[PDB]
C-alpha cells in the first residue's frame, strides 16, 4: 500500500521534471500490481496532493512534482491553494487579478484579501508590464518576466 | 340522432370480440393486452341478455363497458427481461386490445 | 348466463412491449411474419433498445453504394425508447380462463441509421488531421450561478453506459406453466 | 345568487386570493437569501402574513 | 410520389445510373429499384 506508493513517487523523482509522464510508460515502468489497484493508490495520492494532473494537448497525462514545495502549499487552506494553483499553472508570463477573479468565482473581497496573505508569506510578487502597461500582473519568485 | 350510430356500432363490437375471445380458446400461445382502471375505490367477463359484456372486478366494482377499439397496421411483440442478463425471449405477437371503463 | 373469472398471478418479470412501425401487420389480407433478430440491446438507467435486423441480399440490397460509402453491411439497428405507463396487462387466454400479467414499459421502434451517425466521425477526425493547429485546476460553485440540468444532462448520461448483448431466445413454456400452477 | 355572490365579485375574491394563499407562494420561492463571503451564513423566509 | 424505400419508409431518389440508366435508389440505406 504505502510502500509501493514510495516505489510510486520514486519513479516521479527519478527523471528530471521535464518530459512529462503518462500511464501508457507508467503500466510499463510498474505492473506488478493490476490497474483495479494501481488507480486506487493515485486517487489516494491524489488526496496526498503530490501528484497533479497536467494537460498535454487533447488526451490524458500525468506530471509528478517536487514534495518540498507540496507541503509548502499544504501550509494553506484549501482557498489560499485555490489562488496558487492558478498563479503557478500562468509561471512563465504572470496572470491578471481579473482573470484570476473569472475562473475561481470567487469575488471581488475575498480574493484581494487571499493574495494579501499570500504575500506576506513570500508566495507572489507583483510587476508591472510594458507590452500592457498600468496593468497588475502576478508571479511567484521564480522572476521570469519575459515581458 | 348520431348517438343512435354510436350505440349500434357498440354492439357490433361486441358480436367481434366474443368471436376472437372465442377462437383463442386453443391457448395457441396467444397473447392479448387490455388496460384496467387503477386508483381502486379478479373479476369476471360474463355474457348478458342479447350479446353484452360487463367486468366485476372488485368486491362489488362494476364496469360494465368494455370495447374492442383501435386500429394498428404495426407489429407488437411481447419480451420479458429478467435482471439484465441472458433472459430475452419472445413470448409472443400481439393479435388484438380492448379496453375497460367504468360506468358512471 | 356464461362468465369467464379472470384472476391475476404476475409478478417478478418485468416484460416490455414494442410497436414496429416499419412492418405491417397483415399483407394483402394475409398476416405477416416477424423479421428474426440477430442479437438485442440494452441500455439500463436510460431504456434504449438497439435491436439488430438483417437486410436482405444482393437482389435489392446495392452492395456497390453500400460498401464503398460507410463500409457496414447487412445491419439495420432501430432505437426504441422504453415509455412506462399504469394500466394495460398482458393477457393469454385459457379455455374459459384469462390470466392476466403487468406490463412494465412499451417502446417504440423508430430506425436508427448507425452508419452514417458513423461515417461523420472519421471524416470529423480527418478535419484536425489536416488542420493540425493547437490544467484543469478547480473553482467553486458560485450562488449567482448555474448548471445543466433536466432534459440535456439525460443525453449526456445516457450515450456513456454498459451494453448488454442480448442471448435472444423463443421459449415461453416456462413462463406459461409457471403461471398456470400458480392461483 | 346575488346575495352570497354580489356585484362586485370579481374584484374582492381576487385580492382575497392574493392575501390568503397567493403570497406563502412567492416566499417560498424567494427563500434562502445567501452570501458567498462567509459561507455559514444563512436566512430563510419560513412564512408571511398581513 | 409513393417512394416508399421499404424497412425505412424514407424515400426514393432517382440516380445517376451506370450507362446513363434512371435507376432509382435512396440515400443512409443500402436499396434499389429498377
Ligand atoms: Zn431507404
Amino acid at each position: 500500500l504505502s510502500d509501493n506508493a514510495k516505489t510510486l513517487h520514486s519513479q516521479m523523482m527519478s527523471k528530471g521534471i521535464g518530459a512529462l509522464f503518462t500511464q501508457q510508460e507508467l503500466q510499463k515502468q510498474m505492473g506488478i500490481g493490476s490497474l483495479t489497484d494501481l488507480m486506487s493508490i493515485v486517487q489516494e495520492l491524489l488526496d496526498k496532493n503530490l501528484i497533479k494532473l497536467v494537460k498535454q494537448n487533447d488526451e490524458l497525462k500525468f506530471q509528478g512534482v517536487l514534495e518540498s514545495e507540496a507541503q509548502k502549499k499544504a501550509t494553506m487552506s484549501a482557498e489560499e491553494a485555490l489562488v496558487y494553483s492558478y498563479i503557478e499553472a500562468s509561471g512563465r508570463e504572470g496572470i491578471w487579478s481579473k482573470t484570476i477573479k473569472a475562473r475561481t468565482n470567487l469575488h471581488q473581497h475575498v480574493v484581494l484579501k487571499c493574495l494579501k496573505s499570500l504575500e506576506s508569506q513570500r508566495y507572489v510578487k507583483s510587476v508591472k508590464s510594458v507590452k500592457f502597461p498600468t496593468r497588475k500582473i502576478y508571479m511567484l519568485y521564480s522572476l521570469q518576466p519575459s515581458v | 340522432k348520431e348517438a343512435a350510430a354510436e350505440l349500434e356500432l357498440l354492439n357490433a363490437d361486441h358480436q367481434h370480440i366474443l368471436r376472437k375471445l372465442k377462437k383463442m380458446n386453443n391457448k395457441p400461445e396467444r397473447f392479448m393486452v387490455f388496460q384496467l382502471p387503477t386508483r381502486l375505490p379478479v373479476g369476471s367477463i360474463r355474457v348478458h341478455k342479447s350479446g353484452k359484456l360487463s367486468v366485476k372486478i372488485g368486491n362489488v366494482v362494476m364496469d360494465i363497458g368494455k370495447g374492442a377499439e383501435t386500429t394498428f397496421l404495426q407489429d407488437v411483440i411481447a419480451l420479458s427481461i429478467a435482471d439484465d442478463a441472458s433472459s430475452a425471449e419472445l413470448l409472443g405477437r400481439v393479435d388484438g386490445k380492448i379496453v375497460v371503463t367504468p360506468q358512471i | 348466463i356464461e362468465e369467464f373469472p379472470l384472476k391475476i398471478s404476475g409478478e417478478e418479470e418485468s416484460l416490455h412491449v414494442f410497436q414496429y412501425a416499419n412492418r405491417p401487420r397483415l399483407v394483402g389480407r394475409k398476416p405477416a411474419e416477424h423479421p428474426f433478430i440477430s442479437a438485442a440491446r440494452y441500455k439500463p438507467k436510460s431504456h434504449l433498445w438497439e435491436i439488430d435486423i438483417p437486410l436482405d441480399e444482393q437482389a435489392f440490397y446495392n452492395k456497390d453504394k453500400a460498401e464503398s460509402e460507410w463500409n457496414g453491411v447487412n445491419v439495420q439497428t432501430l432505437k426504441g425508447v422504453g415509455v412506462e405507463n399504469n394500466g394495460q396487462y398482458a393477457a393469454f387466454v385459457k379455455d374459459m380462463q384469462v390470466y392476466l400479467v403487468p406490463i412494465e414499459r412499451v417502446a417504440q421502434l423508430k430506425p436508427f441509421f448507425k452508419y452514417i451517425d458513423d461515417a461523420n466521425v472519421t471524416r470529423k477526425q480527418e478535419d484536425a488531421r489536416r488542420n493540425p493547429n493547437p490544467m484543469s485546476v478547480k473553482s467553486v460553485n458560485d450562488p449567482s450561478q448555474n448548471r445543466l440540468t433536466g432534459s440535456l444532462l439525460a443525453h449526456k448520461v445516457a450515450d456513456e453506459e454498459a451494453n448488454i448483448e442480448l442471448t435472444w431466445a423463443e421459449g415461453t413454456f416456462e413462463q406459461f406453466k409457471d403461471t398456470i400452477v400458480k392461483e | 345568487f346575488l346575495k352570497v355572490k354580489g356585484l362586485v365579485k370579481q374584484h374582492l375574491d381576487s385580492f382575497n386570493y392574493f392575501v390568503d394563499t397567493d403570497l406563502k407562494k412567492i416566499i417560498k420561492a424567494n427563500q434562502l437569501i445567501l452570501s458567498d463571503v462567509d459561507p455559514e451564513f444563512y436566512l430563510k423566509y419560513v412564512d408571511i402574513r398581513v | 410520389m409513393l417512394s416508399f424505400c421499404p424497412s425505412c419508409n424514407n424515400m426514393l431518389l432517382i440516380t445517376s445510373g451506370d450507362s446513363g440508366v434512371y435507376t432509382l435508389a435512396c440515400r443512409s440505406c443500402p436499396y434499389e429499384f429498377p
